[PDB]
């Protein structure tokens, strides 16, 4: 009979079979495809959904704050952030034998710990946070939020409090509030904080919210903000021999530019900070104010598109009509902020690791790695998204009616020059990089190593040079003594920062040679392939010469059939698919090439990687190998250490890898056959025929094989990659 | 009927039917009938709320209290402020929960079960329109009372007559510039 | 430097610009770029309080910067 | 008819043929008409129970003896394993018994007496008084095992110690106040919170 | 070569024959487009060709490992 | 103060790995199988 | 169950009735072309689904397609 799961689809709750379960599962925020869905009500659903989401978020922070609180040792590693490890939080488990329990009790606890490596204890010394209480105080708070949150979602699905459809369009006031509240209120928020309480906490002063209105951030008083006098505020800056949490060298200023690192802990000033987050806060609230909403000054949205056509008609009728299709089109929207967002998390994995933001976050190096590899992982996968969502609103969305002769459709017009010139890009690089590769390998092998191919990267140099690097000599912009940009900022910010650049103890435009230019040819290979998979799945979607009708059945489908000499993984979801592990392999070059650096950096022996990384025998056995000898050796027959869990982990991770890979070489119908097999014994058998069941058991769909051994294929290769970077990086350290 | 702006008609949503309707509304909230009488009520009781606050602050200061308005809370009592919260909260509750119901059967206020709690008469719309314009000047000046001790670290009563003592000087520009000296 | 009369100058100066010489181009710019209240004024030239506000935003925002350049001391 | 607070409305389930109603059902999982009748065995069988044994608690204070959550460790004049074997014999026959009497009348009922009444007050509304002292032991069973958690000494001692400062000894003062308080202060809002939606 | 393998294994010949008309595309546009179609591997070829790279592969890795390794201690 | 006893884990480690999972499990499995009316 | 449609491109060559394996299909007269048949799916409750009538179709494009729809379990093919 008809099952009550799923209750969004009636088709689904007539599957007599196991795939019932499955794709309720998997289809369970597909809101578009529900039943009786409407756009007002798909909006509501997705305003609740969010709100859950953000409750989420807020719930998991106090969750990290509660335990670091209770279980940590941020009151001990306050006072030598150099020396002790910070603790997650502690463990109990019963599996656990008595070695393993010594072996897990360290950083100073009474019991078994976990070693963080998130961070928040550099971010959270940062900022302000001292004591465990203040920790405490922040998880209630966080808690409180959650709540506040989950219940602002209950209640907006309610009568009298669901949005309608109109309210949710109106793209000129979200984004005006957006840009001026969410963005420039926000930062202005900060920038109190950090003015108030993070800066004066770095001077050895406490100032919490029993005396916050009666502790001056600044000895003048808001007199010179109002009266103009803004340089009043950088004034008696600290100096060079500060103590960071103390007030020994400390200053008295609190909105500087000096640029650079702080001399103890290699992070960026408090007060420049505070000032940058000044300067955007500004500016964001300024940009809030450009579209009209409701008192006639400002802009239409439509009215910018609609003018913005080149007169030669180049681009067609420019972006007429793109208005209502961006506005009327959830997965376009998506995809933009998909795009930007994973952009954006590159963005700050790139200058967090380079630009230390939190003190003591240089010298801990298992953290830096961490953050690194876990930001560019999420970038890769919220990338692959954007596009996908891409394909989805080219399927769903795209109306060529609506969208006749402007860019979007002029896109699709000449889609195979596109794919074409991305195919031509993706294979010169691919085999120019790996002959390269081959060649100085067989160099190698041979014993010349002389006659490799060394290509010095000159214009990563040569702009390396401009921002005023002098060890290659070039002697232009910022490396040059008597130009006008050098002069120019003098006074202001150069002499910080070109301090911390010529320094080459730090991670602020590391040293590059050949290796460097070959490796981030593979990062261009595997960017342009990866773009390659996605664009040519979206620009598809629609049709080809193979599925003229692909729009016909949708965005993910098996496949058309043996016919026309056979189609699988014909689909825009398939081409997805196939670019998620070019994604993890992009993902994973970046990521093996700034471990690696960035681990002879530390060892303090760059002249290893630069003579290793010009040939693959080098990244194999002086990387992956070299470095995998106390992870392997994290428990053995003599014994085991506290670094077992991450062998265990390795291990595991291999294990899914390789899961994954049956999901993904055998296909449904030898398992629907050996299912009908188990049938029959299930069937034929006594004392066991008395127990049925009430789905009937079937093979995974090809689909829903694609993504659990995509799924399987993904968890074993971060766990893997996780478990060996931290390992490594932790015991060398 | 005057408006806020010269030359400026007043909006269709408002009407003269409302005690202190002057036709101000830049934002335009009360387009549906049903939030503006729900933000009629709101305005009617924040205004009641503010009318008590600033007539028990300035009580307070006239009878020389120790603690000034913003130390009250932190002030030694019998049945300590953790003990308060929950009973404070249960009566309010009640009491808001009976003044709620109230105002679906009648759109009008009262308390606990008289709607509207009205005893000796003395109504009328003019008192309406009074009790709204003193309402708005009670909530203005409970704003102004808690800015003043922000930025002077003084009561009104005696921020008032430092005030009159010298006029030109101890006003918003000598306290915002002179910030140091205050504390 | 007077911070009064600098950012005095700055507000009245953006005011003149907006109410004599650019009124026409931003009316002409509001008009073609297709709930509301109307903001009606008895300004001659329709410059209500909206546009003062914009243009005295647009001026303070010049004022305060000069202020910060000039004491800068550079 | 008087609902769970000042202005409810019943969760069109629970209209009133059952006694001790008052449209108190907010997950909703008295929704199956057969479910509705077990749930109400339990909550009878869970209310005798706890009737008894908060009598129990009670009058051990009185006399003297051993606290409700240290009598276990006391050494009685029996063995434990002894003890487990008769209790868990005893009470398969007794609830099998039980259980019978359930699906053949729809009440409690003691062996093979499924209107166990030997006085014979048994009246409409001494099953109503049963119900609501029931429900009070409950919520007073767990009154004693959470002042034990956090004050221990005992009901009893709980009450003395109250009297004493009254402002000062209770639950927010105690350590879980500021949980409680919160809880408390949602509870509050909670009616209003259903009554805003409906 | 066992990676190559993965390439043949784990895709469909749908999303190469598209991608070869694309391909095929750029060749009609410079007049080099072959008489002879180019079509993607059939299916079943597909699956022979990433069979016979993993195979090769892996007993040519520990082809390679085993005698290295016994040839220089043993 | 917010800090838990020094048994807390002892308790909730255990209820959130095999009470609370076995009770969600139970409760999913019955919600998966319940036929419509 | 799944969905399959006839199309006005039919020449009425029977290939894909003659390929159905579960009776789905069937020729009904018609004018349109030069055979005087077209096919038709009167009985889609049965089809699993094989798409083996759009190999056996010869018209560019095909003729008939099957949109994979619900599943049941004669859709799916199942003896048990
Ligand atoms: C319903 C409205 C209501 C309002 C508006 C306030 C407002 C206030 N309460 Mg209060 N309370 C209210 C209800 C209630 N309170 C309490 C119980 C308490 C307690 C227990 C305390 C307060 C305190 C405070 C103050 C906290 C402000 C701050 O940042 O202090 C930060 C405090 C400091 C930085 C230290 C003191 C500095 C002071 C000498 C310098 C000047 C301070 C400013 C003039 C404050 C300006 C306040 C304005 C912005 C509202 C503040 C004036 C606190 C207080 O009085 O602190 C002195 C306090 O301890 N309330 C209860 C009982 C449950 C209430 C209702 O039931
Ligand atoms: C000033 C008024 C205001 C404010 C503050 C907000 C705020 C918010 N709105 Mg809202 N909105 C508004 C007006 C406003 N809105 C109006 C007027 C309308 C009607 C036109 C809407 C209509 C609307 C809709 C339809 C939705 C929202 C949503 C949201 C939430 C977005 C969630 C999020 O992305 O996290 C916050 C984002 C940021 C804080 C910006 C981050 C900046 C970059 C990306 C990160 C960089 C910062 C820094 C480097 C990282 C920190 C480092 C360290 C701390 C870790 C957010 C809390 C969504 C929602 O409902 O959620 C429940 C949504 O669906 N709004
Ligand atoms: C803001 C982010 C965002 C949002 C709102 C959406 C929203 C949506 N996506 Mg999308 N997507 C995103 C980002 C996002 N996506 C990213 C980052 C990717 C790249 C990974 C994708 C790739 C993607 C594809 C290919 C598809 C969607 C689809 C969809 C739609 C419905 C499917 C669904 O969610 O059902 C429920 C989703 C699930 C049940 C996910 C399954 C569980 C996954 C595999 C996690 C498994 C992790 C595993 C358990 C870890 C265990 C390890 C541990 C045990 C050791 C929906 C509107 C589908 C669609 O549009 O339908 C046509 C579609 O096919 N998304
Ligand atoms: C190590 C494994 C491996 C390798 C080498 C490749 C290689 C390639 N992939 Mg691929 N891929 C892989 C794994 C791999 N993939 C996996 C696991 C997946 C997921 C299923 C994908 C999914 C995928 C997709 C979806 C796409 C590609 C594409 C491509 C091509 C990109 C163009 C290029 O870089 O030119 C360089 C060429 C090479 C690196 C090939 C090697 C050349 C050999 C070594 C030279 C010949 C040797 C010698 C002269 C003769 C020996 C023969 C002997 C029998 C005599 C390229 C041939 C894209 C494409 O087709 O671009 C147009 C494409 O869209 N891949
Ligand atoms: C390492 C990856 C991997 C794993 C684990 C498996 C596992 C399995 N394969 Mg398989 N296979 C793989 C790779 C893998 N394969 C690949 C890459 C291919 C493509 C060539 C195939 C192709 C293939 C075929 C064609 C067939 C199988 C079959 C089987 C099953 C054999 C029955 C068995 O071994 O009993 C026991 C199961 C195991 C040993 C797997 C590990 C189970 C662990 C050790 C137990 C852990 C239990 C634990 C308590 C769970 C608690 C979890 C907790 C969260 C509650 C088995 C489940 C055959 C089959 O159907 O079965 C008869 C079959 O015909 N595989
Ligand atoms: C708007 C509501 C309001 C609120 C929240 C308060 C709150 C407070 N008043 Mg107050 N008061 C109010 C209105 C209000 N008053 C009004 C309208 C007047 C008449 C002008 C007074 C006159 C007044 C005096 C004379 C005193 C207080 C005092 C107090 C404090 C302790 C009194 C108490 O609760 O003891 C118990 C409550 C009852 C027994 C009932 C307390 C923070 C005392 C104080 O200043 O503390 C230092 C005090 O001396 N009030
Ligand atoms: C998402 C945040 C988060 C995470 C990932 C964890 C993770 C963990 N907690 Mg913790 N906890 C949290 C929040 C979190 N907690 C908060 C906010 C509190 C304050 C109330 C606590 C209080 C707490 C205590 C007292 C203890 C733990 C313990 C533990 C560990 C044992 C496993 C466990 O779940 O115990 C149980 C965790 C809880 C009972 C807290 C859950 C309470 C929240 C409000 C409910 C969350 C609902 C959830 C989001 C819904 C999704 C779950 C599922 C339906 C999908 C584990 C590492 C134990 C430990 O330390 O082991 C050594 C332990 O004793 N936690
Ligand atoms: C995540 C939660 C969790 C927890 C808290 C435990 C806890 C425990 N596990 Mg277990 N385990 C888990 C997950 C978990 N496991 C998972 C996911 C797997 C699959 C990978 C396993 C696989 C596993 C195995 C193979 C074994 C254990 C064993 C044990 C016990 C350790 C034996 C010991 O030294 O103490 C001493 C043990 C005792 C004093 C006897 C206590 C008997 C039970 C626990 C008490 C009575 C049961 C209780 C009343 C009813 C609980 C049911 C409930 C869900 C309704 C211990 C109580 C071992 C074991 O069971 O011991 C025989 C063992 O052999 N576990
Ligand atoms: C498919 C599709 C789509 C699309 C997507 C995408 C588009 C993606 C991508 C991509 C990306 C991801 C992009 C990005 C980019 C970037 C850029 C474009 C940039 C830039 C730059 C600049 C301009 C800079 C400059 C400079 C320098 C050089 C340095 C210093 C500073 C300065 C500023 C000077 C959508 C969804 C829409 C829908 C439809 C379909
Ligand atoms: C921090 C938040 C959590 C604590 C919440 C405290 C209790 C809040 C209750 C939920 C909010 C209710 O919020 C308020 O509800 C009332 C009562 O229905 C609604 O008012 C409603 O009834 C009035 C009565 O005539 C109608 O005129 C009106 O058209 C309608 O909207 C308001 O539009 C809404 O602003
Ligand atoms: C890459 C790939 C292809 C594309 C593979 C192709 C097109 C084979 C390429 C072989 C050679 C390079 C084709 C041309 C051979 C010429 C004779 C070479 C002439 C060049 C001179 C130098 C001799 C599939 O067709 C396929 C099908 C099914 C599952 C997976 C896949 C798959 O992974
Ligand atoms: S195979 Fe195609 S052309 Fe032939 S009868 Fe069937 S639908 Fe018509
Ligand atoms: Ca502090």
């Amino acid at each position: 009979a008809t099952k009550l799961f799923p209750k969004f689809s009636q088709g689904l709750a007539q599957d007599p079979t196991t795939r019932r379960i499955w794709y309720g599962l998997a289809m369970a925020h597909d809101f578009e495809s529900h039943d009786g869905m409407t756009e007002e009500n798909l909006y509501q659903k997705i305003f609740a959904s969010h709100f859950g989401q953000l409750s989420i978020i807020f719930l998991w922070t106090s969750g990290n704050l509660f335990h670091v609180a209770w279980q940590g040792n941020f009151e001990q590693w306050v006072t030598d952030p150099v020396h002790i490890r910070p603790i997650a939080h502690a463990i109990w488990d019963p599996h656990f034998g008595q070695p393993a329990v010594e072996a897990f009790t360290r950083g100073g606890a009474s019991g078994p710990v976990n070693i963080s490596t998130s961070g928040v204890y550099q971010w959270w010394y940062t900022i302000g946070m001292r004591t465990n209480q203040d920790l405490y105080v922040g998880s209630v708070f966080l808690a409180l939020v959650s709540a506040i949150f989950l219940f602002a979602g209950w209640l907006h699905l309610q009568p009298n409090f669901q949005p309608s459809l109109s309210w949710f369009k109106d793209a000129e006031s979200r984004l005006n509030h957006h840009l001026s509240g969410l963005f420039g209120v926000s930062s202005l928020a900060w920038t109190g904080h950090l003015v108030h309480v993070a800066i004066p906490e770095s001077r050895g002063q406490h100032v919490g919210w029993d005396n916050f209105l009666s502790v001056l951030p600044h000895p003048q008083g808001l007199t010179p903000f109002f009266t103009g006098n803004w340089a009043a505020y950088a004034q008696s800056p600290d100096t060079a021999s500060h103590v960071f949490g103390t007030a020994q060298g400390s200053g008295q200023a609190i909105l500087t530019f000096l640029g650079g690192f702080h001399p103890q802990t290699q992070s960026l000033w408090l007060t420049d900070m505070a000032h940058h987050h000044l300067a955007i806060a500004v500016i964001f609230i300024v940009a809030g104010h450009m579209y009209r909403t409701n008192f006639g000054i400002g802009h239409r949205m439509q009215a910018i598109l609609e003018a913005h056509t080149p007169p030669s008609g180049s681009l067609g009728a420019g972006h007429k009509g793109l208005f209502d299709t961006v506005n009327n089109s959830l997965h376009f929207q998506l995809g933009l902020a998909l795009a930007s967002v994973g952009t954006i998390t590159s963005l700050v994995a790139q200058h967090m690791y380079s630009l230390p933001p939190y003190a003591f976050q240089a010298i801990d190096f298992t953290t830096q790695a961490a953050l690194y590899t876990h930001h560019q992982y999420i970038a890769g996968f919220i990338m692959c998204g954007a596009f996908a969502h891409g394909a989805i609103f080219f399927i769903r969305d795209y109306d060529p009616e609506q969208n006749k002769g402007n860019v979007l459709a002029r896109m699709l017009d000449h889609k195979e020059a596109l794919i074409s010139h991305l195919s031509w890009v993706s294979l010169f690089l691919g085999f120019h990089t790996l002959g390269l590769y081959v060649h100085n390998d067989v160099m190698q092998a041979f014993g010349t190593p002389e006659k490799q191919i060394l290509i010095e990267p000159v214009f990563a140099q040569w702009i390396q040079a401009a921002h005023g690097k002098a060890l290659y000599g070039f002697d232009f912009l910022l490396s040059s003594k008597t130009s006008a940009a050098f002069a120019n900022g003098q006074s202001l910010w150069l002499p910080g920062w070109l301090d911390a650049i010529n320094n080459n103890q730090n991670s602020l435009f590391l040293t590059i040679g050949p290796g460097d230019f070959l490796v981030h040819h593979a990062i261009a290979l595997g960017l342009h392939t990866t773009t390659l998979i996605l664009v040519k799945g979206a620009l598809d979607a629609r049709g080809s010469k193979l599925m003229p009708d692909k729009k016909d059945f949708g965005y993910s489908f098996p496949c058309d059939g043996p016919g026309r000499g056979g189609t699988c993984d014909i689909s825009a979801y398939d081409a997805f698919y196939l670019a998620v592990f070019w994604m993890l392999n992009t993902i994973g070059w970046v990521t093996f090439y700034w471990h690696w650096k960035h681990l002879t950096l530390w060892q303090g022996n760059v002249a290893q990687f630069d003579e290793s990384s010009t040939y693959l025998m080098g990244w194999l056995r002086d990387y992956l190998w070299l470095n995998s000898s106390q992870l392997i050796n994290g428990y053995n027959p003599f014994g085991m250490n506290s670094l077992s869990v991450w062998a265990w982990t390795f291990l595991f991770g291999h294990l899914i890898y390789a899961t994954g890979f049956m999901f993904l070489i055998s296909w449904r119908g030898y398992w629907q056959e050996l299912i009908e097999t188990l049938v029959w014994a299930h069937e034929k058998t006594p004392l066991a025929n008395l127990v049925y069941w009430k789905d009937k058991p079937v093979a995974l769909s090809i689909v829903q094989a694609r993504l659990v051994g995509l799924a399987h294929f993904s968890v074993g290769y971060i766990f893997t990659y996780a478990a060996f970077l931290i390992a490594s990086t932790s015991g060398r350290f | 009927r005057p408006t806020w702006l010269p030359g400026l008609n007043p909006p269709a949503h408002l009407k003269g039917a409302l005690a202190g309707d002057n036709g101000f509304d830049p934002l335009g909230l009360g387009q549906d009938e049903g939030r503006l009488k729900w933000y009629a009520e709101a305005e009617k009781t924040n205004g009641r709320w503010a009318m008590m606050a600033v007539a028990g602050i300035l009580g307070q200061e006239l009878l020389g209290v120790t603690p000034a308005w913003w130390e009250a809370g932190a002030k030694e009592y019998d049945i300590p402020a953790q003990a308060l919260t929950p009973i404070e909260f249960i009566v309010m509750g009640f009491l808001e929960i009976k003044r709620y119901q109230g105002f679906k059967q009648t759109g009008t206020s009262g308390f606990i079960n008289s709607f509207p709690f009205d005893p000796a008469g003395m109504n009328s719309p003019s008192m309406a329109t009074k009790e709204v314009k003193n309402g708005r000047l009670a909530m203005v000046a409970f704003i102004g009372f808690c800015v003043q001790a922000l930025a002077t670290r003084t009561q009104p009563i005696e921020g008032l007559t430092a005030h009159l003592a010298d006029p030109f000087g101890k006003n918003i520009t000598y306290y915002l510039t002179h910030l140091p000296e205050t504390l | 430097l007077d911070p009064q009369i600098v950012i005095s100058g700055s507000t009245a100066a953006f005011l003149a610009i907006g109410r004599f010489v650019f009124l026409g181009y931003q009316r002409r710019e509001a008009n073609f770029d297709s709930n509301s209240t109307i903001f009606a004024t008895n300004d001659p030239a329709g410059f209500n309080i909206i546009d003062v506000a914009g243009w005295g935003a647009l001026g303070h925002a010049v004022g305060f910067a000069v202020l910060a350049i000039n004491s800068l001391q550079g | 008819r008087p609902m769970w607070y000042p202005g409810a409305t019943a969760p069109a389930h629970l209209d009133g043929s059952m006694l001790g109603d008052y449209g108190f059902d907010p997950l909703r999982l008295g929704v199956n008409k057969d479910n509705l009748k077990w749930f109400r065995e339990a909550e009878l069988t869970n209310g005798r129970w706890a009737m008894a044994a908060v009598v129990g608690i009670l009058f051990t204070d009185a006399v003297g003896l051993p606290k409700f959550w240290t009598a276990g460790a006391e050494k009685y004049a029996l063995d434990n394993q002894t003890l487990a074997l008769i209790e868990v014999a005893v009470f398969a026959v007794l609830e099998g018994k039980r259980y019978e009497i359930y699906k053949k009348t729809g009440e409690t009922g003691f062996l093979s007496f499924a209107p166990f009444d030997p006085m014979g007050m048994k009246s409409e509304e001494m099953k109503l008084k049963e119900l609501k002292n029931g429900r009070l032991a409950m919520l007073a069973f767990l009154g004693f095992c959470s002042q034990a958690a956090v004050y221990g000494k005992g009901p009893i001692e709980t009450l003395q110690l109250h009297l004493a400062d009254p402002g000062h000894n209770n639950i927010y003062t105690s350590s879980v106040g500021p949980e409680t308080a919160v809880t408390v202060a949602v509870l509050c809002v909670l009616p209003m919170i259903i009554e805003a939606t409906k | 070569v066992w990676a190559f393998s993965l390439m043949f294994l784990f895709s469909g010949r749908g999303y190469w024959q598209e991608l070869i008309e694309s391909i095929v595309w750029a060749h009609n546009k410079l007049k080099v487009a072959p008489a002879i179609q180019p079509r993607a591997l059939s299916i079943t070829q597909g699956r022979a060709v990433g069979v016979a790279h993993y195979l090769l592969g892996g007993i040519a890795t520990t082809w390679s490992f085993f005698l290295a390794r016994i040839i220089s201690v043993g | 103060p917010f800090v838990p006893p020094s048994w807390a884990p002892s308790v909730f480690v255990p209820l959130t790995g095999l009470v609370l999972p076995a009770i969600a499990m139970a409760t999913l499995f019955v919600y998966i199988e319940k036929e419509a009316p | 169950a799944h969905i399959v449609k006839i199309y006005d491109t039919c020449i009425g060559c029977t290939q894909c009735v003659r390929a159905c394996p579960l009776d789905v299909l069937e020729m009904v007269p018609w004018d349109g072309c030069k055979a005087s048949q077209m096919a038709s799916a009167p009985r889609t409750e049965d089809c699993v689904g094989c798409k083996r009538c759009e190999t056996a179709c010869p018209t560019d494009f095909l003729s008939v397609r099957v949109y994979l729809g619900s599943e049941s379990t004669r859709s799916m093919g199942l003896s048990y």
